[PDB]
């Protein structure tokens, strides 16, 4: 749909849609700009995540209000309102997972670039894993569990312990391991290890990577604080 | 449980 | 498009969507309750008119904010994003004024009924209004006036000075005096009068209806505090 | 200057 608009143009839109608090056209045109087909620099990647991730956030605010009130009533219009928007979250998703196999995840071969992509992989199968039933959940459950693995490979192997991209990679696996795997005791200890090994390498760090990385291990304290 | 909230540039 | 669903699913699940913080769906909802034909209750009033108001004040907002930045500016992609979000801006208030025009108003006879339509026509225009420019403006701030004016003296003339719709229709004209038509003066004088003219009904209330007028009185005053 | 909110049913 994005087909005639240069690709600096979509990129220049997508900021001011952000600016704007306009999410949905934030994340049509950066799947615009993702379809030129080059690659994505840093800042790129930013705001494709930024976009899909408040456009699947309320989405999923919305489709827990209507499960507990679902849930709570257990006619058929809460289900199937609920099944809308249900599908509606799905389709956003898939969009999202396909444009990272499409082809985000294979051209990317710095560390950086594919363990951002992969750590996206894991989010929206996450997302996914939230609303599926039975055994579609299990292999929904696998595919996330795997994307994160591999994210989470590359990240040790390349990254040091306080690389925001591999903190929030790990701090977002702990989610899963706690409330999709039923890992609690994963999620806990994915966390300490996390939050210890970035504490003792903040002393290589300037003022500002500090505050990058302290800022995501305050979530991980505060996730342990709520687990523990 | 809190993920990266992730929804500011 | 709701042609196929009841209208009492369609009045349900806007109430769900509500919920649900999706007024998109909402507004969309409501339009097809609307277009069964039937005239709605004051409930199902306020349901049009909360969906549509939530909707197109996040066009105004993020129409504001691409206005202030082109605005600044002075390539072509900020006026042309600008103008996207105008044009969808003008058609979901294009479509609650042909809600009201096909056939909201002239079916409603009872004063609560036909204020409350003309108070939402009135609205609407302003909206349009405060994106419009030059001789096209000067028609739409008729528009607006228009229908504020007929609101206005139906309420006069079969209300009570502190009946809510009455209230809120005072202050909508009176910001419509001030933002748009440039009579500070004229805004000024209908928030006071009004202000006091409540004041003075304030005694015949019940607890309930006192919580409610005193509300909107609220808003009056802070406007006069601004403006004065 | 404030309109009616009017966002919440
Ligand atoms: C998933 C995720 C992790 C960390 C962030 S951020 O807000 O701290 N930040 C890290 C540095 C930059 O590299 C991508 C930009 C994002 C956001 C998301
Ligand atoms: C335009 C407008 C005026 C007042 C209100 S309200 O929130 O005070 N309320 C008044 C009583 C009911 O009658 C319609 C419901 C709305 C809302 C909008
Ligand atoms: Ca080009
Ligand atoms: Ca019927």
């Amino acid at each position: 749909a994005m087909g005639s608009m240069e690709r600096a143009s979509l990129i220049q839109k997508a900021k001011l849609a952000e600016q704007a608090e306009r999410y949905e056209d934030m994340a049509a045109f950066m799947k615009g700009a993702v379809e030129k087909g080059e690659e994505l620099s840093c800042e790129e990647r930013n705001l494709l995540s930024v976009a899909y991730k408040n456009v699947v956030g309320g989405q999923r605010a919305a489709w827990r209000v209507l499960s507990s009130i679902e849930q709570k009533s257990n006619g058929p219009e809460v289900r199937e309102y609920r099944e809308k928007v249900e599908t509606e979250l799905q389709g956003v998703c898939d969009t999202v997972l396909g444009l990272l196999d499409s082809h985000l995840i294979k051209e990317a071969g710095d560390a950086e670039s594919r363990v951002f992509y992969l750590k996206m992989k894991g989010d929206y199968y996450r997302y996914l894993a939230e609303v599926a039933t039975g055994d579609d959940k299990k292999r929904i459950i696998d595919s996330a569990r795997s994307a994160y693995q591999e994210a989470m490979d590359i990240s040790k192997k390349e990254m040091p312990p306080t690389n925001p991209i591999r903190l929030g990679l790990a701090l977002n696996f702990s989610v899963f391991h706690y409330e999709i795997a039923n890992s609690p005791e994963e999620a806990i200890s994915l966390a300490k290890t996390t939050f210890d090994e970035a504490m003792a390498d903040l002393h290589t760090l300037s003022e500002d990577s500090y505050k990058d990385s302290t800022l995501i291990m305050q979530l991980l304290r505060d996730n342990l604080t709520l687990w523990t | 449980a809190g993920s990266i909230p992730g929804r500011r540039s």
